[PDB]
């Protein structure tokens, strides 16, 4: 019905492939970042991940956040000290953007153990405003999902919840996903969750609807394959931890396939 | 970001929005007449609103010749303005000032017509307007009329997710915010559309409700109560009740006494109570009551 938006989907698909392609963050600009590093990242990622579940804050505003910081992050040096800072205020302006309910200036400025000051969060949202040119409207992997979510045949929640956690999951590792576009870890994600929970594969519709099929899928699929075997182990735990709630079907319980056969 | 301040003459104050005053002003290089919304954030302890920051970044995005346009924003450390394109007028001033013997039937064909256009493109972006009324319709004097204050608008996701209730101007809230729907989608802007349809006709409110409940009322008495039968799930929704009157639906010729067939068919699918069944704005710009408009499409602005 109109909750689907049958008249508008597909114009809103193409557009969102148009704007994902603007709001890409540069593949390459961590070896750029004298100061910072792939695992300092990881690190702000899943804490940002522990402050969207401490404040019950959307998914999609989790995934606003890190579009915006890695956006940020293509464009400007930042020390150590100073990463936090921009992850705070790009959490701020997530939660601004996409929530009902954001919550208060001083309770980012709290999470952050009086690492910042109020003026500093501020300013830094500005600062982030002004290099974002305020382009705040930016396509997820969850967006990609939820409208994938419409070709299952019937619907599945643990489908969803697996594909959705796969997908938070990619959020952390910028090697390999920032070679990735949202539309495609999401499609990766839903055909790994699909896989793994129904034995069906990515359906010939979706592959009418984004032109992509298993062989476009394959180097993503085999990122996404290993991640998730990988993901007790990794250092970063706190996506697993949240999604082992009855809330998302307990989907990080789940066993991954040993194999994806092709 | 090219604009600075010193390049821009204040003419006059033309109004008063969600952050304060707008005025028109001149460029002084180009000659270019503009409004200049300002929002000053020395007041603000929270920061940038939310409200500029969705209006800021969705129209950024939406380049149509019956939105509004942005053109620039001056970010300053204690102001923030924006930009727009200068309209000289609303839709509620020109239907109180100047259309006391009415509208004529071609200029309400053209302005439906164009603010269909307006809301397909919206539609088609992923953003709800939320705050379609006459005031928030923009007109100029080439007789182009454009969607305006995007300060209430959200970006969605497909399928939707609930987002803040009780948006919509009371008077032209559609039914399933009234209920408390968990979910309401694109067909609210165009229950908003239908009602400003029906008003630009006879010149006041569809519905003018004092209150939720007031409004619903207003609404039943008009279209009938709905049951089962026009719209499965109503009587299951958090705010319905069964103590609601049944109204019986009057005949919709009742309703907009001077309307044309044509126009009482578009009117009735804009006010359909099911969401799922109310036009589209891509579909309603097929519909037959438009079949006669010749007015040639605004241009684009840069």
């Amino acid at each position: 019905g109109v909750n689907e938006v049958p008249d508008y989907h597909e114009d809103i698909h193409t557009y969102l492939r148009e704007m994902e392609v603007k709001c890409k963050p540069k593949v390459g600009y961590m070896k750029k970042q004298p100061d910072i590093t792939n695992s300092m990242r990881a690190i702000l990622v899943d804490w940002l991940v522990e402050v969207g579940e401490e404040y019950k804050l959307q998914n999609e505003t989790l995934h606003l956040a890190v579009n915006y910081i890695d956006r940020f992050l293509s464009s400007m040096s930042v020390l150590r000290g100073k990463l936090q800072l921009v992850g705070t205020a790009a959490m701020l302006l997530a939660s601004k953007f996409e929530e009902i309910y954001p919550p208060e200036v001083a309770e980012f400025v709290y999470i952050t153990d009086d690492t910042y000051t109020k003026k500093q969060v501020l300013r830094m949202e500005h600062l982030v405003l002004k290099v974002l040119a305020f382009d705040l409207a930016a396509p997820t992997i969850n967006q990609f999902l939820t409208q994938y979510f419409l070709h299952q045949q019937p619907a599945n929640c643990k489908v969803e919840s697996l594909a959705m956690f796969l997908g938070e999951l990619s959020l952390i590792d910028a090697d390999p996903y920032l070679k990735y576009l949202p539309s495609v870890i999401a499609a990766a994600a839903f055909h790994l969750a699909l896989y793994t929970v129904t034995g069906q594969s990515w359906p010939e519709s979706l592959v009418q609807k984004t032109g992509y099929t298993l062989e476009t899928l394959k180097p993503c699929l085999l990122d996404l394959h290993q991640t998730y075997l990988r993901a007790p182990q990794h250092a970063q735990q706190s996506i697993r931890e949240k999604y082992k709630n009855s809330k998302y079907h307990g989907v990080s319980l789940l066993n991954p396939p040993e194999t994806l056969n092709v | 970001g090219p604009g600075s301040m010193e390049n821009f003459q204040k003419v006059e104050k033309i109004g008063e929005g969600t952050y304060g005053v707008v005025y028109k002003a001149r460029n002084k290089l180009t000659g270019e007449v503009v409004a200049l919304k300002k929002i000053r954030l020395d007041t603000e302890t929270e920061g940038v609103p939310s409200t500029a920051i969705r209006e800021i970044s969705l129209l950024k995005e939406l380049n149509h010749p019956n939105i509004v346009k942005l053109l620039d924003v001056i970010h300053t450390e204690n102001k923030l303005y924006l930009v727009f394109e200068f309209l000289h007028q609303d839709l509620k001033k020109f239907m109180d000032a100047s259309a006391l013997t009415g509208i004529p039937l071609p200029l309400i064909k053209s302005y439906l017509f164009q603010l269909l256009q307006g809301l397909a493109f919206c539609h088609s972006h992923r953003v709800l307007h939320r705050d379609l009324k006459p005031q928030n319709l923009l007109i100029n004097t080439e007789g182009a009329i454009k969607l305006a204050d995007f300060g209430l608008a959200r970006a969605f996701g497909v399928p939707v997710r609930t987002y803040t209730h009780e948006v919509v101007t009371l008077w032209y809230r559609a039914p399933e915010i009234l209920l408390g729907c968990k979910y309401y989608s694109t067909a609210v802007d165009i229950w908003s559309l239908g009602c400003i349809f029906a008003e630009m006709v006879t010149r006041r409110a569809l519905f003018p409700g004092d209150s939720e409940i007031d409004q619903l009322f207003r609404i039943f008495r008009t279209l009938g109560t709905p049951d089962e039968v026009v719209w499965p799930g109503v009587t299951s929704m958090p705010d319905y009740k069964p103590s609601f009157p049944k109204w019986a639906r009057q005949d919709f010729s009742k309703v907009v006494p001077p309307l044309d067939e044509d126009g009482r068919s578009l009117l009735s699918q804009m006010l359909h109570y099911d969401p799922n069944k109310r036009i589209s704005a891509k579909a309603a710009l097929a519909h037959p009551f438009f079949q006669d408009v010749t007015k040639p499409v605004p241009h684009l602005r840069l």
